[PDB]
This record gives structure tokens, C-alpha cells and sequence, in this order.
């Protein structure tokens, strides 16, 4: 509910709430840390959707949060990729990629071999069993 | 032009001949080969050793008749007239320019200027064992690819014989291999134009386009089948013996 925004606060209130409950189950130390995450989510989408958006109206969600501090937020977010874009505050521009491809690129056809490599699960396994009546009915 | 049939069971009586010829390397057993020579598409029907003589102690020198290609012929007509002769076979495995005197005997008995034809007797690498040639001009003599036909006939018996890919990848080497060599083995032999006339067909390699793409784009679905291919395995064999041992691991009745 929080994490749908990652709303510090209403996040933390969540935290501030269920603490305990959280400390109960010791997943306190989650979520600490998925703050700005979600945070930088938000700032990856509904928004990175231009080549760019500014400076400052990239840094208006961080108007909306902090300022400069975006630099380091920024790259705080672009550290970790988990967004795509790029600035330049020499430009003050904060460009935010495409993620645009097609699957050309073998990243289909490591799926596919991701699902080769899968093709000997039930494949395999069907003689992984196969054994058992088979071989228990020679009993 | 008018490149050819091979009828294997001439093959098989042919190194026969040159069995029963008891032919060496010294020699070459000869004979004629026949067919009807006609299309742009010749057929081996048969052929026939010829009694012969080979010398290459002096080259031109060497026996033959042709007689018995006369009353041959007479018994292969009079055994079917679609005998009309083709050419000729000898041994080999190669050549000797008497060949060529030899090769203009049978353009008497034959239609076209005749045929040619080599043999490997011990068969040794690859695919025929046997070449085929016209004489030509600066004279020529050529190879034109043959071939074997059905004769199923043939083939039956042959089926009674014998008894996946990376074969196909294996020669890959083996052109290239002579083939830089045949350079320099012409290059440092003569050290002709034909070799130029490769070279051209040479960037016919790196040609590789974006239509790479299309390769994978299609690779892709060859896989789709793959969650198919063995998902009938992962459904299939797996809930066939639950059916089986629960019936019977259970049966166990009395």
C-alpha cells in the first residue's frame, strides 16, 4: 500500500505502525531500504517516458523531495541502473533512455534457451520415473 | 552439356574387369561404356571391358581392338538397341594423354565425341570413384558431373547392403585445405586463369547483414515447439506410470 507509492512517511507510518508486528516477524530490516526505491520508481515511470525530462522537472519530483541532493539521487537511482537515463546538469537535462529494442538480440533465445535448458525437466524426469511400475511390475 | 548418368553395375564389373584383369596401377583396365548419349543428359547403361594393352613405358604405346566392340555391339544391340554407345571406361584413376588418342577411336563408334571414363579402382576418397570426360581444345577434355539413376533394381539388392549433421560439417576444411595449397601449388607449380576465375567467386564469408535478425527472429519460434517438443515428455510419460504402479504397486491384493 505504501510501497504502491513508497510514500516515505505513509511508508514509515506502515513501519511506524506495524514495527513490532515487523520486529515480530523480523522483517524490519526490510523495507528500510525500499523507501527511496519505490521512490525511484516512481521517478522511473509516468516520467522517464521522455528522452528526458529536465533537470528540474526531474528534479520537481525531487522539488517535491530534495534538491541537488537529485545529483546524488539521481545517480543514487542511475547507480544501480534499476532506471535508465542519463543527465547532464552541465545541461541541466536529466535524459532518460529509451529501453527500446526488439528481440533480435538472443535475449528471446536465451528465454528459449531458458526453456532449452528447462526441455529435460519433464523430459528427463519422465525417465527419472520412468522406473517404477515399469521396473516394479518385472517384481 | 550433356553430363551423365552412372550405372553402378557398371561400376561393380568394372573394378571386376579390373579385378579379373588383374590391372595395377601399371595398367588400366579399359572398356566401353554404354547408354544413349543423346540429351543433355546422358545415361549409362552398361559397359564392356576391352581386351587391351597399356604401355606408358612409351606413352602412345599400347594395344587395343575395337572387333570386339563390332560383334560386341552386334550381341548388345541384339541384346537391346538402346546400347548406342556412350563412350568408353578405363581404369585410371587418372589420365594419360594416349587417352586421347584412344578417346578418337570410339568418336568413330560413337555419336557425340565419346565418353570418357575414369575409374578409382581402389575407390580411395570421396564421392565417385570415377571421373568421365569428353576430349575438347590447346585441346580440351572436360568433366562433367554424373551421376548414378533407378535402377531401384539396383538399388533392391543394393538396399540389401549398408546394414545425422556432423558429417556434413566435416569437409569443411578439406577444399580449403588444397585449395590455398592449389595456389601455391600452381602459384610455386609455376612457380592459370581458371584460378582468377575462382578468385572472383571468392566474396561470394563476411557478407553477414542485419538480416541476421531474421535468423534469430526464426530461431526463436524453432524453439517455441521446444516447451511442445518435450511437453507431451513432460506430460506424457510422467503421468503414465502413476497410472500403472498405483493400479499394481497396489494390486497386491491376496
Amino acid at each position: 500500500k505504501a510501497v504502491k507509492l513508497g510514500d516515505l512517511k505513509k511508508f514509515t507510518s506502515t513501519i511506524t505502525k506495524y514495527k513490532q508486528l515487523l520486529l515480530k516477524d523480523d522483517t524490519y530490516q526490510l523495507c528500510v531500504r525500499l523507501r527511496s526505491n519505490v521512490i525511484k520508481t516512481g521517478i522511473r515511470i509516468i516520467s522517464l517516458t521522455y528522452k528526458k525530462i529536465s533537470l528540474r522537472d526531474i528534479c520537481l519530483k525531487l522539488n517535491l523531495d530534495s534538491e541537488q541532493t537529485v545529483e546524488y539521487m539521481v545517480s543514487r537511482a542511475i547507480r544501480d541502473g534499476v532506471i535508465e537515463a542519463k543527465i547532464n546538469h552541465e545541461d541541466g537535462f536529466i535524459e532518460t533512455t529509451e529501453l527500446l529494442n526488439i528481440y533480435d538480440s538472443e535475449d528471446p533465445q536465451q528465454v528459449f534457451d531458458e526453456r532449452i535448458k528447462f526441455a529435460n525437466q519433464l523430459h528427463d524426469e519422465y525417465l527419472v520415473s520412468m522406473r517404477y511400475p515399469e521396473d516394479k511390475k518385472t517384481q | 552439356h550433356e553430363k551423365v548418368t552412372i550405372a553402378p553395375l557398371v561400376l561393380l564389373s568394372a573394378l571386376d574387369h579390373y579385378e579379373r584383369t588383374q590391372t595395377k596401377e601399371n595398367k588400366r583396365c579399359v572398356g566401353v561404356i554404354l547408354g544413349d548419349a543423346n540429351s543433355s543428359t546422358i545415361r549409362v547403361t552398361n559397359s564392356f571391358a576391352l581386351p587391351f594393352e597399356e604401355d606408358e613405358k612409351n606413352s602412345d604405346v599400347w594395344f587395343l581392338d575395337h572387333n570386339y566392340i563390332e560383334n560386341m555391339n552386334e550381341m548388345c544391340k541384339k541384346i537391346n538397341a538402346k546400347e548406342k554407345l556412350i563412350g568408353w571406361y578405363h581404369s585410371g584413376p587418372k589420365l594419360r594423354a594416349s587417352d586421347l588418342k584412344i578417346n578418337e577411336l570410339f568418336k568413330k563408334y560413337t555419336q557425340n565425341n565419346p565418353l570418357l571414363l575414369i575409374v578409382d579402382v581402389k575407390q580411395q576418397g570421396v564421392g565417385l570413384p570415377t571421373d568421365a570426360y569428353v576430349a575438347i581444345e590447346e585441346k580440351t577434355f572436360l568433366h562433367l558431373p554424373c551421376t548414378i539413376e533407378a535402377e531401384e533394381a539396383e538399388e533392391i539388392g543394393v538396399e540389401h547392403l549398408l546394414r545425422i549433421r556432423l558429417t556434413n560439417q566435416l569437409k569443411s576444411l578439406k577444399g580449403l585445405q588444397s585449395k590455398l595449397k592449389d595456389v601455391v601449388e600452381y602459384l610455386d607449380k609455376v612457380i592459370h586463369t581458371i584460378l582468377g576465375k575462382l578468385q572472383d567467386v571468392f566474396n561470394l564469408n563476411n557478407l553477414q547483414k542485419a538480416l541476421t535478425v531474421k535468423t534469430n527472429d526464426e530461431l526463436m519460434v524453432i524453439y517455441i515447439s521446444n516447451l511442445v517438443r518435450s511437453i507431451i515428455a513432460f506430460d506424457d510419460l510422467i503421468e503414465n506410470k502413476i497410472q500403472n504402479k498405483k493400479i499394481q504397486e497396489q494390486r497386491v491384493k491376496d
